[PDB]
């Protein structure tokens, strides 16, 4: 189901991209995964750390 | 124990492995007296009372003072379960513009740190004897050798054996197969240009 | 004001070995070192004019490959010294040589039919080695001008590097102004052959860059 | 559908068919102390 | 102490018969003002603050219970008038006429009557219940708060600090996948995909 | 949200306190950022006492942690509300779901 | 009931000692004071010091 | 490192040497014995064909074991 | 800025004396009137004496001599 | 040999309001990728924009409050103001006004509009009104700058520092948000080696495609300019 959700709409049916990199803009080889995962924020925040 | 801080490390792989990253408010609290004689030798103050003032006020001098005072100056970096002697050295403060201890990579496996919120605490030695068993017995370039056998402690972990791995392998047929090079130089030529795989 | 961005105020050039140079442009603005860095090295690196020994038909070999009873090196490494030589041709475009030779000893740079304004840059340049005979080693190799590196696969013929680069490679760390947390500081650092010096390495090919810009920049 | 459901409905995955209802999910806190505190005329629990 | 007296005479000023502990903002800490509460012990008077936030909160009190009463009034009076619109039909004979004479108008004596007579009723009921819980709360905002023994008086700041995600917090997927931000990098310097977006 | 969730997310939300949820069926009469009013229906009304469920919403208030819980209303003037739908999602919630 | 059981006693602080910055002003006050006394004549300086 | 990862070693070990007493209690020489070591009775053909090497018969293998139980 | 001590504990032996030979070099350096003997690029008075150290100019004999010396100056 | 025929600015052409890909035909062949990474990032680093930097609600004290009238905390209308796309001429900094009553969405569009300003979406909203007679009385300020200034490091303006109802946001000075470039195959007359550059991007209104690749092409010239004198 997962790929044919990814299938649905027009993004690569393995799951993964081709990313460029940002600095040199030469293609990252060995095509990479890209999602969208949910990042919680806990709340060991550093300012009440240091 | 005084002049003495704790706070979460981050990699900071722009490093050498002889420094250690160090917030400017960190290290501007910890080294007060230092900061403190500094102004008051440069005559930036006229007093100590005024060089409080000035720190507290935080200008565009006393940060200047901060790194003339920082530099060959090295702090000790510590973790919570001091396991060997290794869980104790001691680096050079970069001075670094957040609020987090950059810690070098390679020195992890030493310290048994990782960085998911692992706290480590810095000291700050304040004679000259004590500045100079850091930086002749404690540095972190003069222990690349674990204690325990002469094997080193230094050893690359995980995003730096996976690379060196990555690199150094051979497809089969790949890119620019076949060619002889004049040496290093022409490889990277290649590969940086785009020929070579 | 908003259009003000810090230009460098240069803390480094150190020739190690005048071929061999390091720079250290600074202080550039965020995110700046790696877009100047970058370009200076694409360009450096694939598109710089200047002459190198393309092909140098032995008359011994047919091939790629062969024994040549009078050298002791094979003759894919007689196409290595040859690629090691750097070769600077004057206004004329395209020349070729001749190093026609016998005797005992290595063989210079300098045993070429010595043309005009086809120049040597090292004469020491060792290309290679003849027995203890009248060994025959004649050899007619042929350059050319060209832009950046043009394999042999492209096309007795030889990988081109034309540029004058061997290697750039830069870093950016962080500098800083009296407050400013972060900013850029390149460190660029160059080899060439010696047909061109590194200075004027960078110089000429910040200048060729900065040519392209010229339908686009505005006072 | 629920208003607030129709604003956005989350494409549901999962095959088997939900027989029983999520319970209330603080019953047990609530339902231990109204035990507790309550006029209950016989000695099951609570005060009396 | 010595000398300390004589800096004093050159300069001719007083040591003063007190010194300060006010409450200062813990260092590091920056962020808004958004609230104040003063609790006085009973015995003392209070000082002009405490009484502007007494004049404050009365007000906002009785705004509070006002705005309630007003919309609950509101709610009433229209479902009286949707029964005032069958059976004593004033259609729009009704929306000009004093709507409190609408507890004492016209209808049959039937069921509608007695919904009509209950629903006066909770008007009424909301009026003096309102009423009564206003001078409660009043009476509980203008009265002595108890203290620890030997506390005079208690002043309470609110900061609201606005933390800004930076390299040295601690994030997580929903795996068991910790992490600390190591460094938060510009733009550009991200990794894009071919249609341009960055991660 | 979650782009990704086990539809728990809205029960666990509910049955929490924070979110604001309906406590009877009708029509949001008066929305504000501060308190939500509500003119019920009449089949879901009391025969005598009419009213109309106006609920208050908590405002920027440190929970025990020191975070700050506040409600928001997610419902709009005129909006239909019926029983156990939710008005206002508290801290780290979105439309009744849990939004951490 | 902490962590390292530390008892009440540990956590009070001794408000009479002087902070080692206020005793290290003193001690520039007196270099500043010895200073300016320098530059005066012997009958004041003596008086001043005296009184 | 981090408490699963090693969790999953301290797991790991437990497993596998876990395993390997109950796969070295499994016979796996060679030499039929036809004869049950405590009552003389012949194991039959099938169950020294299952595990070859067996020295009992089932019932007295069933009574050993049942011994073996309570730690006597 | 010094990096390892590799050729200080080289030419001064033991590195427990390195330790205090360098101290009470930088000690002469930052307390008493002494001028470093090596060429000082912003160094800290630490480093300065390990620096010294390591070339071979510094070291327990020739600190005790001159101080010894100093003193048949103080005449 | 060493011609090398610079780039020049065939066709623009604007998708839509905001998306607008520019092409840079005549590209050597390697001065494609060169150019266009180096303009991409010099567009979403460095650009000029004019957003919202200074709020002052009529009756707000901080922006952790409530209005009544409006749906949203203060906390929302500034979040809403902040990604209010406007585009300034004359000055560098400018008040606009917005002074709305009665129920209704409160829209950029009922900001009152100077010769100078131009808000580009007009249909982008900042707040719900829903009461019938209360209003919002808001005078935002615009002004123009590079890159990203948060809030907090702002607010070190020495002096008249500050009076309690003014409340700063955080500015985004940048009008560029997406930047993605190809280099195809130029078809020049006759030539075989050679690639045009082709740049999408993707605005907020305030920035228009040739202005802006000529901005960045003379922030990379010059700084070219430090790199060949040396
Ligand atoms: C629209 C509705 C009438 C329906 C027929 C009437 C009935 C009760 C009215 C509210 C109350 O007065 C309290 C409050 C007073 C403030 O000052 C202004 C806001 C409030 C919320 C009012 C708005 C509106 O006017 C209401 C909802
Ligand atoms: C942090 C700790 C809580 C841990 C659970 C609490 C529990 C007991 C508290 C101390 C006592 O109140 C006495 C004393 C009162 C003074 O006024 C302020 C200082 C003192 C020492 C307090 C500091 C702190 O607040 C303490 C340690
Ligand atoms: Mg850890
Ligand atoms: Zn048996």
């Amino acid at each position: 189901e997962i790929k044919e959700l990814l299938k649905l709409g027009d993004l690569p049916t393995s799951g993964q991209i081709r990313l460029y990199d940002g600095r040199t803009g030469e293609q990252f080889e060995r095509p990479v995964t890209v999602g969208y995962m949910y990042m919680l924020k806990l709340n060991h925040l550093v300012d009440d750390k240091m | 124990v005084d002049y003495s801080g704790r706070s979460v490390i981050t990699v900071g792989p722009y490093l050498r492995l002889h420094q250690c990253g160090l917030p400017k408010k960190m290290a501007l609290e910890l080294f007060k007296p230092f900061i403190y004689g500094k102004l008051e030798l440069r005559g930036l103050a006229t007093t100590i009372k005024a060089a409080k003032k000035m720190v507290e006020r935080e200008e565009a001098v006393v940060w200047d003072i901060l790194d003339e005072v920082i530099r060959e100056h090295p702090v000790l970096l510590n973790r919570a379960p001091t396991l060997h002697r290794l869980g104790i050295q001691a680096f050079e403060p970069v001075l670094i513009e957040g609020k987090a201890i950059q810690l070098h990579p390679l020195v992890c496996a030493a310290y048994n740190a990782d960085f998911d919120g692992d706290q480590m605490a810095v000291h700050v030695p304040l004679t000259l004897e004590a500045q100079l068993e850091a930086r002749a017995l404690m540095m972190s370039t003069n222990n690349i050798l674990s204690p325990a056998n002469g094997e080193p402690i230094i050893v690359p972990s995980q995003d730096v054996v996976l690379g060196l791995y990555y690199m150094t392998r051979d497809c089969v047929n790949a890119k620019g197969e076949g060619m002889v090079l004049t040496g290093p130089k022409e490889a990277e030529r290649l590969y940086r240009s785009g020929l070579a795989s | 004001s908003v259009t003000e961005f810090l230009k460098p105020r240069l803390v480094d050039i150190e020739q190690v070995s005048s071929t061999h140079a390091k720079v250290t442009l600074e202080p550039l603005e965020r995110g700046f070192g790696h877009t100047l860095g970058n370009a200076l090295r694409r360009i450096l690196l694939s598109s710089m004019p200047g002459c190198a020994v393309t092909e140098v038909e032995i008359d011994g070999v047919l091939h790629e490959y062969s024994t040549k009873e009078g050298v002791q090196e094979d003759i894919l490494e007689i196409l290595l010294n040859l690629k090691g030589l750097a070769v600077r041709v004057q206004g004329k475009d395209e020349v070729i040589l001749t190093l026609n030779k016998s005797g005992i000893g290595p063989v210079t740079a300098a045993d070429i039919t010595h043309d005009g304004d086809v120049e040597i840059v090292k004469p020491q340049h060792v290309i290679c080695h003849l027995t203890d005979e009248n060994a025959s080693i004649s050899m007619r190799i042929k350059v050319q001008r060209g832009r950046g590196y043009v394999p042999a696969s492209t096309r007795l013929l030889v990988d081109a590097c034309y540029s004058p680069v061997e290697r750039i490679a830069y870093n950016v760390e962080a500098a800083r102004v009296e407050q400013r947390t972060d900013l850029d500081k390149l460190v660029i650092e160059m080899e060439t052959n010696g047909t061109i010096d590194p200075e004027e390495a960078i110089r000429r090919a910040a200048t060729i860059l900065a040519e392209q810009l010229e339908a686009f920049v505005d006072l | 559908y629920s208003y607030t459901e129709k604003k956005r409905i989350r494409k549901d995955f999962g095959k088997r068919p939900q027989v029983l209802d999520v319970p209330y999910l603080l019953s047990i806190q609530l339902d231990s102390f109204q035990k507790f505190i309550e006029q209950d005329p016989e000695g099951q629990y609570g005060l009396e | 102490t010595p000398e300390e007296k004589l800096l004093r005479a050159i300069f001719g000023e007083k040591a003063s018969d007190v010194k300060d502990s006010s409450l200062r903002v813990p260092n590091g800490v920056s962020g808004t003002v958004i609230d104040v509460q003063v609790f006085t012990r009973d015995g003392v008077e209070k000082d002009k603050r405490a009484l502007e936030i007494e004049e404050m909160q009365l007000k906002q009190a009785k705004k509070d219970l006002s705005e309630e009463l007003q919309i609950l009034e509101a709610g009433l009076f229209s479902r009286i008038r949707a029964v005032l619109v069958a059976g004593g039909v004033e259609a729009e004979k009704l929306d000009k006429l004093p709507r409190d004479r609408w507890l004492e108008l016209g209808l049959t004596d039937e069921e509608k009557q007695n919904q009509l007579e209950q629903l006066a009723e909770q008007y009424d009921e909301l009026k003096h219940e309102f009423e009564k819980k206003l001078e409660a709360k009043r009476r509980k905002i203008t009265q002595g708060d108890d203290l620890a023994p030997g506390v005079l008086k208690i002043v309470k700041v609110y900061l609201a600090v606005k933390r800004r995600i930076q390299p040295g917090d601690k994030m997580a997927g929903r795996h068991g996948n910790k992490g600390v931000i190591s460094k938060i990098n510009p733009i550009e310097d991200m990794p894009y995909d071919e249609n341009g977006t960055p991660v | 949200k979650p782009l990704v969730g086990t539809g728990m997310e809205r029960a666990v939300a509910v049955d929490s306190g924070v979110t604001a949820v309906a406590k009877r069926g009708g029509v949001v009469q008066y929305v504000d950022a501060s308190r939500i009013v509500i003119k019920v229906n009449e089949d879901e009304m009391y025969p005598g006492e009419a009213g109309i469920d106006i609920y208050n919403l908590t405002k920027y208030t440190r929970s025990n942690q020191n975070t700050c819980i506040n409600q928001m209303p997610c419902v709009s003037l005129g909006e239909p509300v019926e029983r156990g739908d939710v008005l206002a999602d508290g801290p780290s919630t979105d439309l009744g779901e849990l939004a951490l | 009931g902490d962590d390292e059981d530390s008892h009440l006693g540990d956590f009070i602080e001794d408000t009479t000692l002087e902070l080692p910055l206020d005793s290290a002003t003193t001690e520039s006050l007196r270099a500043a004071t010895h200073d300016v006394l320098a530059g005066l004549t012997a009958r004041e300086a003596k008086v001043l010091r005296m009184r | 490192s981090d408490e699963a990862d090693e969790a999953y070693s301290v797991t790991e070990q437990l497993t596998m040497t876990g395993i390997n007493r109950i796969r070295q209690k499994i016979n796996a020489h060679g030499i039929p014995v036809y004869l049950c070591e405590a009552c003389g009775n012949p194991i039959p053909e099938a169950r020294r064909k299952i595990f070859p090497g067996v020295t009992l018969c089932v019932e007295c293998q069933a009574y050993q074991e049942r011994q073996r139980k309570h730690y006597a | 800025a010094r990096v390892t001590v590799q050729d200080a504990v080289e030419k001064i032996g033991n590195r427990f004396d390195l330790v205090l030979v360098a101290a009470r070099r930088a000690r002469q350096m930052q307390v008493g009137g002494k001028d470093p003997l090596v060429p000082e690029e912003n160094d800290k008075t630490t480093v300065i004496a390990l620096r010294e150290i390591e070339e071979g100019l510094i070291n327990n004999q020739i600190l005790d001599v001159r101080e010894r010396q100093e003193q048949q100056e103080q005449e």
